[PDB]
């Protein structure tokens, strides 16, 4: 059923797409400078913020970048949002943008002094996707999330009330957990543990494995190809009609889209344009967590490690100036594409059959299967 | 240590996932 799921979802896109245009036109921004993701960001958060403000936005000079420092009506941006969307909320449009900044910050940041203090092993990072997604985000949202990142929650949870309303919350995010496991056992100790009205270290205990199973005996998890609001504003705007032509956030609609953005971005002086470029890409997909093998086979070119990355993040820090500041185009092209899974795979090779697609097999027709032996560079991101 | 130790799979293909 490609109607609701293609269409509607094309809807939230196309709301996303008009009002990144609305909200360009009213910073009287140029097409240059409705491109650059530093500022498609700053309007994606003063958006979310107003929905749950001011913020940092670049402008081109003869040479030079400046930097404004502006402020809105928190509800002048509700009003544009709604007017984009029909009057409608489109909780979703949120969500989505909800998640795209998400997807960043599993890319751009390692969350080890939180996971630690929550008493979790720092080597469990590619457990925590969506660590940052705040829990406003949706019932859509949640299922993008890791089983380390569910766990960190309960954990501090239970940790401040071991230490009302309240428990139709545990058991659901459980329940959640819960559906995060594909195996029996999994499945089944998920329960032994919401059994508990005040679960005490005996739950904070036992979590902490499962959490640990997971690395083995991974859970079903969506991810979800969020692109920034002026990917969407910018194909808006050239005609793409989505709800109408349809739309995906796990087939390939996503990378063709990013086949054809011209995505530019702030870049500090000492700093890889080529490496910058990676970063942004492996936030389109939620690639963060993935084995650096096979991102780099798709994406077309190296897909180096964070340690060897060069780039401290994409926003831009008040500290920092203008005068040695300049701008690069970003790479978000990818060589084949994916179906984005949820899956963890379950016994050694996991999805056995499954191959990556050309760019020009619209349709999931003939797959490609990836053979590794290669002289590669490493599997762990982090 | 401190780094990863376990590939969280983003795509459907035929890949060892290591750990």
């Amino acid at each position: 059923n490609a109607t609701e799921i293609r269409a509607s979802v094309g809807k939230m896109i196309d709301g996303i797409g008009r009002f990144y245009i609305q909200m360009c036109t009213e910073l009287k921004l140029s097409d240059y400078e409705g491109r650059l993701i530093q500022n498609s960001l700053t309007i994606e958060r003063m958006v979310l913020s107003a929905f749950d403000t001011g913020g940092p936005i670049y402008r081109r000079v003869d040479g030079k970048w400046r930097r404004e420092l502006i402020l809105y009506d928190k509800e002048e941006i509700r009003r544009i949002w709604r007017q984009a969307n029909n009057g409608d909320d489109a909780t979703a449009g949120l969500t989505h943008m909800m998640i795209w900044h998400s997807n960043l910050n599993d890319a751009t940041y390692q969350r080890t002094r939180a996971l630690v203090r929550t008493g979790m092993d720092p080597r469990m990072c590619s457990l925590m996707q969506g660590s940052t997604l705040p829990r406003r985000s949706g019932a859509a949202g949640a299922a993008v999330k890791g089983v380390g990142t569910m766990v960190m929650e309960l954990i501090r949870m239970i940790k401040r009330g071991i230490n009302r309303r309240t428990r139709i919350a545990y058991e659901r995010m459980c329940n959640i957990l819960k559906g995060k496991f594909q195996t029996a056992a999994q499945r089944t100790m998920v329960d032994q543990v919401r059994e508990s009205r005040n679960p005490g270290n005996a739950e904070f205990e036992d979590l902490i494995f499962l959490a640990r199973s997971a690395l083995i005996l991974r859970g079903s998890v969506a991810h979800k190809s969020c692109l920034p609001a002026c990917v969407y504003g910018s194909a808006v705007a050239s005609g793409y009609d989505f709800e109408r032509e349809g739309y995906s956030l796990v087939g390939i609609d996503p990378f063709r889209l990013l086949q054809n953005s011209q995505v530019y971005s702030l870049i500090r002086p000492n700093e890889n344009p080529a490496h910058k470029s990676q970063l942004v890409w492996m936030a389109c997909h939620s690639a963060a967590f993935e084995d650096l093998r096979v991102s780099s086979f798709i994406r077309g070119t190296k897909v180096v490690p964070r340690g060897k990355l060069s780039t401290r993040g994409v926003q831009i820090a008040s500290n920092e100036n203008m005068e040695t500041m300049e701008s690069s185009t970003l790479e978000l092209r990818s060589r084949y594409w994916a179906i984005r899974t949820r899956s963890g795979g379950n016994t050694d090779v996991s999805f056995q059959g499954r191959g990556v697609f050309e760019l020009s097999d619209e349709k999931a027709t003939s797959p490609i299967v990836p053979s590794f032996d290669m002289s590669n560079e490493g599997s762990y991101f982090f | 240590s401190s780094g990863q130790i376990s590939i969280q799979p983003t795509f459907s293909v035929q890949r060892n996932l290591p750990f």
